[PDB]
């Protein structure tokens, strides 16, 4: 009984933790996701996978989960882990607020979801949570905030965040286009939009397959803003009339 | 009475394409008053409150755990909750307390989601409820409001007398009765909009 | 290779090594027989002497689980004394409850899905046991009954478990069942156990003979197996 | 194609197997036995032969034919532990309907049952999926006489005129060149086609001890197993 | 059972799960099906095999429900497919005892899956080779979503799974469209099931069961005999 | 609260009264104690309204799950054995005056559940608090086999004569007739009583009321 | 080559406690002495940075007012014993009013020595010597990871217990005296350490009946030390 | 649960998860830390800070009362569990007894947890070694520090992370009692440690101190960059 254990736990003889390594690998596949934090307001984005043409969208939401009043998260990596992963942590946000009858702060939501990741990662031996994801939300005390979980449970607090494999160039055009908080709300999409543009492979960035959701803030409503496709449309349509702009320089 | 510990008194009314919600405002330990400002009509949601009469306890228990309850279910479906799913819930909830009971008496009024029906309905303290046309109330002075309802009611009612019909309603069962007073909120909403008007209640 | 480890997997063929080499540790006990007559069972088991080891009158075989019931065992020992206790709780537990003396079948039943239930997993071993279960009722008759190591329980005239298990049963076929009254078959049990397992790798043996039926007026004992001695006056006479 | 450790536990292999199950699709062929049903007009068949090599061996507790409750008999292949541990699954469900739900079980939620635990043995990779292959009869109201079986895999089904065992690639080769011809369905056409189809697969022409006949009727719908002078009577009877 | 609690179902040094793609392999080998939603209602449709003669075709049903108003079927292994048509059945009435008012299939499809996906995790157990293709009119719009041995979903317009499900799933491109009938959802359903099943298909090779606004309704042969008049 | 049910010549016809008192004062005109079971099979309710309509909900919905997992139709005598083995595991807390009636293949069969757990087949059963004067009714103007408009008009005098007689019934009032192939369900059976109309319009005024403080929230 | 952690020897002895044993072998020394005058001992602190505060390494451990003790090796497994040791003397005192004698205490530890097991995890790392005056005089008492608890006269411990022990064995008699068996152990303790004896080196702890309770505070070690 | 054994003891007498989880710790960031006689100092090396986002978030040190304080090595995860529980246990703590809690009773609480976690049943060993500073009664400056194995050691000067052997060698080389003068130079020999570590830009070098009467005050760069400004002008001195 003791010959069929694959000891997902253990450490290796190299140095590392064999398993949370494996899990980051299968975080590089399927996925490329990033989002702005720049001033009043904050964005997430988002790759299709499933592109096929035979689909519903029916759901009103793709990728983003709506989880409170003023939090979402961008997901990558498998998929109904996640959504075992979204329903603890609502229900954590949840009865956060039936206990203290004032919403969540976004940190300590960000380590009870990190610390469930840490009890499966040390002991037993059970199969990873091999889900890396974003954190978008508003607070009290500082304003808009963005985070990146990991599957060790480790987190932290990025200004502009980075998942898939894809986007590690991506977090360099981040460098190589950093600002210094400028939240013209055109701006940052503008650049976001040139991100994905460029770093994705596929040419000329068809609306199909892109998706942004963003986050603003109003006195009483905190709405959170998925917004449609045709405002998107002409977003690429401006992006493409300024990179003919911008190649006048040639 | 257990029930009688707080007094409390909560009138919902239907009206035409409206319905107007008023309770009493009055806090204290049963002979002694505190406060002039508790809070007993809850809003859930847009266009649909509930109101909530008994021991205050159970009161600001049971609102705090069907908020909890119905936030989690608009979480998990992106739509917002029908009135009947809202009775059934708030049913489950005490009845989950059968032995254990909640001293509350529940009432629910809101409008359609999807027309402007209104929607009435009150519970008891196991979970029986009841849908009608015309009012529910709960409370100490429920037979006061029963002879002012089934006295001032009529079917077919525009706002304007809708509010002055409850708000005639309330102030003559409210000051008939001795523990419950101390000032009235109503609750007037329709399709378009939400109006929430204060009476000039005797403050004795 | 690796299909002969636990109790739980398969064959290429299609059945478990486990319960067959488990069937064949009883293989290697010495001998123990059973037969019924028209109005009772009779037990028998070979022990065997190899010098001292012991006194007449240790970890005696031939058990007694209910008042008209024994055990006559041979295999692995410890087993089978946890397997008569298990038989023992369980004609408690039927005596407790019912209120009358337990069927055989019933007895066997429950024996036969322990020993399955023990099969079943990787986290116990299969039983190294195999026994004998003999009753008589005087609405029932006389009953005898075999579970192996796999937990197949069913009936015989006559049996034998152990290393001589053909050769013991060779001349129990040569008896008969109707026109035997037990008393002949005492002394037929006794001088065909003297026949049998030779000599030759053990020197000294010794004989046990358990013994329900009616003439017992339905209780189960051992013999007065000195009273009228009856194997060995004509067991010195049957080398001849 | 082979990966892992699929050669031993119930896990997916790269074809898309799993070789337990189908590693105990023959642990039904070391029984050494056939098996054959038959459902007509208002009356349904067991036949299913005997194997007893020993003359001190039994024939009452050889039967293999199991009744389950009034209305519901069964026979069973495949190793005898699994079966017996099977019926008396069986048997205590039946009677957990009876207590929860009044009237008589059908025999098709029965085997809904059986299979889903079969399934639960099947489900998870720590406990032997118990490789015997189980046959229902049963008598339904507006529906008349009912054939069913479950497999160790979990899918129960139910059939016309249905075999299950060792030599049944013949047997229903022979059952296919035997029911699809308009054949009608007297208790004497069942009774015929059911001895006479495991006579000429065996092709053997023995005696009136080696089957037994399990039968069911809407005239007495009580399970009955027939006593070898009427099996002797259909014997000759197919005596041209 | 036993305290090993460990699970089988470990990430590889690719970073993939073995096991579950291998599921996804005996789910590729199992019996074809296709699924269209067309406007007014859903229509399933499977391809059921018997393997002799002498089987009946009264005992085993594919097309399921699973409440007044909701169809499920399948592509892969019946043993684990009742089990959690089962679990399916039991879920439902729990939320139907709660609110009092019958179960959206958008909330069935979370909650099984959430199953499957914790399934998948738990200690020592194999992962389900079945892939569900579930619909129901909740709400006006009806709906279609299939699942997988993952433990995630989808909505689909059309489908199909099972052997040669590409090849049916480019006839259903160049097939379907927006807006149609049920009648000519049967239409393209059996032309794509006929795509792919043996040459002899009549009304008891396949097994079809619709959904309407009014209510879930399984079909009988008598239709089907019906409608194999001018066949696809 | 009256209720009532017979067995006619081919199938059930259940009756109710829809007066839900509460201690000594109406607190409705209008309710249903007349419940859902299964498509052959309903109920009547007495005594603490949601202990009976818990129970009734919990063994519906449990025998719509064993009918769709079996595949025909359900039995009145599972209803009956679940009802009586969840009461008695109750020990009679649960108050639940209890009607049973549905038609099977055997056919119509109607059963009273007494909330210990105490059951009786009979062919006519009242329950209630003015039970009695509706078995005074039953046990005046019954014989064996009736018709069904004898049967309906039978039902309705004794749930009529409970209204005119007890002071918890009085109300519209509820029938429900089961056959084998055709359900019929109705709001108002015969309405007996009417209501005199306003002798006096005490309408207020727009404005009668002096207001403190308001508010506006617009909406979508 | 994994086996299950509870598997005896082809030979017959058993694998992990073996494995411990083994282990003691890495440990600091420890050297205890039975007088009847009273019970002294002596222990190396193995002294690595000069970093590293001296005063703070704890081998000597107050078990009872009249039980010591002396650890090696491993160290944190050995705190949980002494604990535990202290607590269930606590019971014995409080339950009886009167002193769990030292064989007692060590019956009481060196019954879950092993218990180790999967359900109801590893064996022990630490030898432990005791030492302490009851009713019966001095006492010096050694056990085990393995539970085999014995009395020992004059025991030596750990990785120089060879040279120890036969050169123990030399000077060792009945009728010694204390201060003469304190000189006679560091002796001992400087010829088998590896660092120049001073003061911050070794502590002592010595228990008597006259000497009621064992009090070793510094600098009466450089008193000791320097009559060498 | 996971009956099972994870931490078997070697053929040769050793822990192979507990020595080789000190390898976690081995190739984990550098920190050290020192204690003054009035005023105490510590702070981390090798930050290694990607120099454009936020930096509030991957603060190593923190304390869990007024009066103690938090360093650590090896992964992050291992201290922010033994963090929140000590933290639990010093509050705790304060419930009960009316002190401030003693740094040598958290100290054994955290060995303790960390040895009876390595003892237990399939529990896998906290890769991190922390370092636990405070000042308790009487003003007396105290540093521990732990192990994977579970034992709290009490040191003047520390030395794990990365290449802990080459900053205990200048610590060795460095033992000076006027080192510990003044308090604005055992700060700078922090700063000139750290600088014999890495490549101590003056960006990754995070340092906190308590004066043992106030609470912990982290410090902004630029007083930093002057002592390292004023560390290289004595070096320049010693020409």
């Amino acid at each position: 009984s003791r010959r069929y254990d694959s000891r997902t736990t253990i450490f290796s003889p190299e140095g590392r933790l064999y398993q949370v390594e494996y899990a980051m690998e299968a975080i590089g596949h399927a996925g490329t996701c990033l989002g702005i934090l720049a001033n009043d307001g904050v964005l997430l984005a988002a790759e299709r996978r499933n592109i096929h043409k035979l689909l519903d969208e029916v759901f009103f939401s793709e990728k983003i989960y709506k989880l409170n009043e003023d939090m979402a998260c961008s997901v990558a990596g498998i998929t109904s882990d996640a959504n075992v992963l979204t329903n603890e942590l609502r229900l954590i946000a949840q009865r956060y607020l039936l206990q203290y009858q004032e919403p969540i702060p976004c940190e300590q939501l960000v380590t009870a979801l990190c610390d469930i990741k840490q009890a499966y990662t040390q002991f037993g031996g059970k199969r990873p949570f091999g889900v890396s994801l974003l954190y978008i939300g508003w607070d009290k005390h500082y304003g808009f905030q963005l985070y990146q979980s990991d599957p060790s449970g480790n987190y932290g607090g990025w200004k502009a965040t980075c998942i898939g494999n894809n986007s590690a160039a991506a977090v360099s055009m981040l460098k190589q286009d950093y600002k210094e908080g400028e939240m013209t709300l055109k701006s940052a999409l503008a650049l976001a939009i040139k991100v994905l543009n460029k770093t994705m492979d596929v040419s000329k960035l068809s609306a199909e397959k892109v998706e942004i959701a963003t986050l603003t803030r109003e006195n009483g409503k905190t709405v959170i803003r998925v917004l449609k496709q045709k405002e998107v449309e002409q977003l690429i349509k401006k992006h493409e009339e300024e990179e003919a702009k911008a190649e006048r320089e040639k | 009475s257990i029930m009688s510990y707080n007094g409390g008194a909560v009138m919902a009314m239907k009206g035409k394409n409206c319905v107007a919600i008023a309770a009493d405002r009055r806090f204290g330990i049963q002979a002694q008053m505190v406060t002039t400002d508790f809070q007993k009509i809850f809003p859930m949601g847009d266009r649909l409150y509930i109101g909530l009469a008994g021991l205050a306890t159970d009161v600001q228990t049971v609102a705090q755990r069907l908020k909890f309850r119905l936030n989690l279910y608009e979480l998990k479906e992106g739509r917002q909750i029908k009135p009947y799913t809202l009775m059934s819930m708030v049913a489950n909830l005490l009845y989950e307390k059968r032995f254990g009971p909640y001293y509350t008496e529940p009432v629910i009024a809101g409008l359609d989601p999807k027309t402007f029906k209104p929607f009435i309905c009150s519970l008891d303290l196991i979970g029986c409820p009841m849908v009608t046309d015309d009012f529910v109330v709960s409370g100490t002075c429920a037979e006061q409001m029963y002879g002012m309802c089934e006295s001032l009611w009529e079917p077919n009612m525009d706002p304007d007398h809708l509010f002055e019909t409850i708000s005639q309603a309330m102030l003559n069962a409210v000051d008939r009765d001795a523990v419950s007073g101390m000032g009235v909120i109503v609750h007037i909403i329709e399709k378009d909009k939400i109006t929430t008007r204060t009476l000039k209640a005797r403050m004795d | 290779t690796g299909y002969d480890l636990s109790a739980s997997t398969f064959s290429p063929d299609g059945r478990v090594f486990q319960v067959e080499y488990a069937m064949k540790a009883v293989e290697n006990s010495s001998t123990a027989i059973g037969i019924r007559c028209k109005d009772g069972v009779v037990f028998g088991v070979e022990k065997l002497v190899l010098s001292k080891l012991y006194e007449e009158g240790s970890n005696k075989r031939l058990f007694n689980v209910d008042r008209h019931v024994g055990m006559a065992v041979a295999g692995l020992l410890a087993d089978a004394r946890s397997l008569a206790d298990i038989a023992r709780e369980e004609a408690s537990n039927f005596r407790s409850n019912f209120g009358y003396n337990i069927p055989l079948k019933h007895l066997a039943d429950r024996v036969a899905m322990y020993v399955h239930a023990y099969t079943l997993y990787s986290a116990v071993r299969p039983f190294g046991c195999s026994f004998m279960l003999g009753s008589y009722s005087v609405n029932d008759g006389a009953q005898l009954y075999m579970i192996d190591p796999s937990g197949v329980s069913y009936g015989y005239w006559g049996c034998a478990i152990g290393k001589a298990r053909q050769a013991a049963k060779t001349e129990i076929e040569k008896l008969q069942m109707k026109e035997m009254t037990c008393r002949d078959i005492v002394k037929e049990v006794a001088k065909i156990i003297y026949i049998v397992h030779d000599e030759v790798k053990d020197k000294a043996f010794e004989l046990e003979l358990s013994w329900v039926g009616e003439l017992t007026n339905g209780r189960h004992e051992i013999v007065p197996k000195d009273i009228r001695e009856e194997a060995e006056k004509y067991a010195k006479e049957s080398l001849k | 194609s082979s990966a892992g450790f699929d050669r031993h536990i119930t896990i997916f292999s790269p074809e898309g197997r799993l070789y337990q199950v189908e590693y105990a699709f023959k642990a039904i062929n070391q029984g050494g036995l056939t098996s054959v049903a038959v459902r007509g007009k208002d009356c349904a068949v067991i036949v299913t032969q005997k194997k007893v090599p020993d003359k001190l061996l039994d024939s009452s507790t050889v039967t293999h034919l199991f009744k389950i409750t009034e209305n519901i008999g069964c026979v069973m292949t495949g190793m005898t532990a699994d079966s017996r541990s099977q019926v008396q699954r069986a048997r205590y469900e039946a009677a957990n309907w009876k207590y929860k739900y009044g009237y008589e079980i059908p025999v098709d939620m029965l085997c809904k049952r059986i299979a889903d635990i079969s399934q639960v043995y099947t489900q998870n990779a720590e406990m032997r999926p118990l490789g015997c292959c189980m046959i229902l009869i049963g008598i339904d109201e507006e529906q008349g006489p009912q054939v069913y079986k479950c497999d160790p895999a979990g899918y129960y089904c139910g059939f016309k005129a249905t075999a299950a065992g060792v030599k049944q690639t013949e047997s229903t080769s022979f059952l296919e060149k035997k029911v699809k011809k308009k054949f009608d369905w007297t208790f004497e056409q069942t009774v015929e086609t059911a001895i006479t189809c495991l006579s000429t697969v065996l092709s053997i022409d023995f005696k009136p001890s080696e089957i037994e006949v399990g039968v069911v009727t809407v005239e007495n719908p009580k399970f009955r197993i027939l006593t070898e002078a009427e099996i002797d009577a259909h014997l000759v009877a197919l005596a041209e | 059972e036993r305290g090993y609690s460990f699970s089988l179902t470990t990430f590889s040094p690719s970073g993939k799960l073995v096991q579950i793609e291998y599921a996804l392999a005996a789910v590729a080998g199992g019996a074809p099906s296709v699924g269209i939603k067309a406007a007014n209602g859903v229509v399933l449709a499977t391809e059921k095999k018997q393997k002799s003669i002498l089987y009946d075709e009264r005992s085993v049903h594919k097309v399921e429900p699973i409440t007044k108003h909701i169809g499920l079927v399948y592509s892969g292994m019946g043993p684990d497919y009742r089990v959690l048509v089962h679990r399916a059945r039991k879920l439902a009435q729990q939320y139907y005892l709660v609110y009092q008012e019958p179960i959206p299939t958008a909330q069935l499809v979370q909650r099984v899956a959430s199953v499957m996906q914790e399934y998948t995790q738990s200690g020592g157990v194999r992962p389900f080779g079945v892939s569900l293709l579930i619909c129901g009119w909740n709400e006006g719009r009806p709906y279609l979503f299939q699942s997988d041995p993952s433990g995630a979903y989808f909505a689909w317009k059309a489908t199909a799974m099972g052997k040669n499900y590409v090849n049916g799933k480019t006839f259903l491109e160049k097939r379907y469209n927006e807006d149609l009938e049920l009648e000519d959802a049967i239409h393209t359903a059996i032309l794509t099931l006929k795509e792919s099943f043996e040459g002899q298909m009549t009304e008891d090779n396949i097994e079809v069961g619709i959904c309407n606004e009014a209510g879930f309704r399984r079909l009988t042969p008598t239709e089907v005999k019906d409608y194999l008049a001018a066949i696809a | 609260t009256t209720i009532a049910g017979v067995v006619y010549k081919d199938g059930i016809v259940l009756g109710a009264d829809t007066r839900a008192t509460e201690g000594m004062v109406v607190a409705d005109k209008n309710c249903s104690k007349i419940h859902f079971i299964s498509p052959n099979i309903y109920c009547c309710g007495a005594g603490t309204a949601a202990d009976t309509d818990m129970t009734t909900q919990l063994i519906s919905s449990n025998l719509e799950l064993h009918s769709l997992s079996t595949g025909r139709l359900p039995r009145v005598v599972t209803a009956n054995r679940m009802l009586k083995q969840m009461l008695f595991r109750y020990q009679g807390y649960i108050g639940a005056a209890l009607v049973l009636g549905g038609v099977d293949v055997t056919g119509p069969h109607l059963y009273s559940i007494y909330p210990h757990g105490s059951t009786d087949k009979l062919p006519y059963v009242t329950m209630g608090s003015g039970s009695l004067a509706a078995m005074a009714v039953f046990e005046d103007k019954f014989r064996p086999d009736m018709e069904e408009e004898e049967a309906k008009n039978l039902v309705s005098e004794a749930i009529a004569a409970g209204i005119f007689n007890d002071l918890g019934s009085g109300s519209n009032i509820d029938l429900c007739v089961i056959s084998k192939n055709k359900l019929d369900f109705l709001r108002p059976y015969t309405v007996p009583n009417k209501k005199g109309t306003r002798l006096g319009r005490y309408r207020c005024e727009k404005g009668t009321t002096a207001v403190l403080t308001e508010k506006i929230t617009p909406l979508e | 080559y994994d086996r299950g952690v509870n598997t005896f020897s082809p030979e017959g002895r058993l694998f992990q406690v073996e494995y411990a044993i083994e282990a003691i072998k890495l440990g600091s020394t420890a050297i205890g002495i039975q007088t009847s005058e009273g019970v002294c001992l002596a222990v190396e602190k193995r002294i690595t940075s000069p970093l590293m505060e001296p005063s703070s390494i704890e081998k000597i451990v107050e078990i009872d007012a009249h039980i010591g003790c002396a650890m090696s090796g491993l160290i944190a497994d050995a705190k949980t014993l002494i604990d535990k040791a202290r607590v269930e003397t606590q019971n014995h005192w409080f339950t009886y009013n009167e002193t769990m004698t030292v064989e007692s205490v060590t019956q009481a530890v060196s019954n879950l020595a092993l218990q180790f097991g999967e359900e109801d995890s590893r064996p022990f790392g630490v030898a432990l010597l005791f030492g302490g005056v009851d009713e019966k005089g001095p006492q010096l008492f050694h056990m085990d990871p393995s539970g085999t608890f014995v009395q020992c006269d004059a025991r030596a411990i750990g990785s120089a217990s060879e040279g120890a022990q036969s050169s123990l064995q030399e000077v060792y008699h009945k009728s010694m005296t204390l201060k003469e068996a304190i000189k006679s152990s560091l002796i001992i303790l400087k010829q088998v350490m590896e660092e120049k004896l001073n003061a911050t080196n070794i502590e002592l702890a010595t228990v008597q009946p006259g000497q009621n309770f064992h009090m070793f505070t510094k600098e009466e070690l450089e008193e000791v030390i320097k009559d060498i | 649960s996971y009956d099972r054994a994870i931490t078997v003891f070697s053929p040769d007498g050793h822990l192979f998860q507990v020595e080789y989880a000190q390898e976690a710790v081995k190739k984990g960031s550098t920190a050290v830390g020192v204690r003054g006689r009035d005023i105490v100092v510590l702070g981390v090396e090798k930050k290694s800070v990607a120099k454009l986002q936020d930096e509030r978030t991957v603060r190593k040190i923190c304390a869990l009362d007024d009066n103690v304080c938090m360093a650590f090595a090896g992964l992050t995860a291992d201290a922010r569990i033994v963090i929140n529980r000590a933290r639990v246990e010093c509050q705790s703590h304060r419930l009960t007894v009316e002190d401030p809690v003693t740094v040598e009773y958290i100290t054994r609480y955290i060995a303790s947890l960390k040895q009876r976690y390595t003892q237990s049943n399939g529990r896998r060993p906290f890769g991190i070694s922390a370092l636990i500073v405070g000042f308790d009664f009487d003003g007396t400056p105290r540093l521990y520090q732990t192990d994977p194995s579970g034992t709290y050691h009490a040191w003047k000067a520390n030395a794990i992370g990365r290449g802990a052997k080459s900053v205990r060698e200048f610590l060795e080389k460095n033992y000076t009692d006027e080192a510990i003068e003044t308090d604005d130079l055992t700060i700078k020999l922090v700063i000139k440690a750290l600088l014999e570590v890495v490549q101590s830009g003056g960006k990754n070098i995070e340092l906190a101190v308590m004066r043992r009467d106030q609470s912990l005050k982290i410090l902004n760069p630029e007083e930093i960059e002057k002592y390292v400004a004023e560390i290289e002008k004595e070096k320049e001195e010693n020409e």
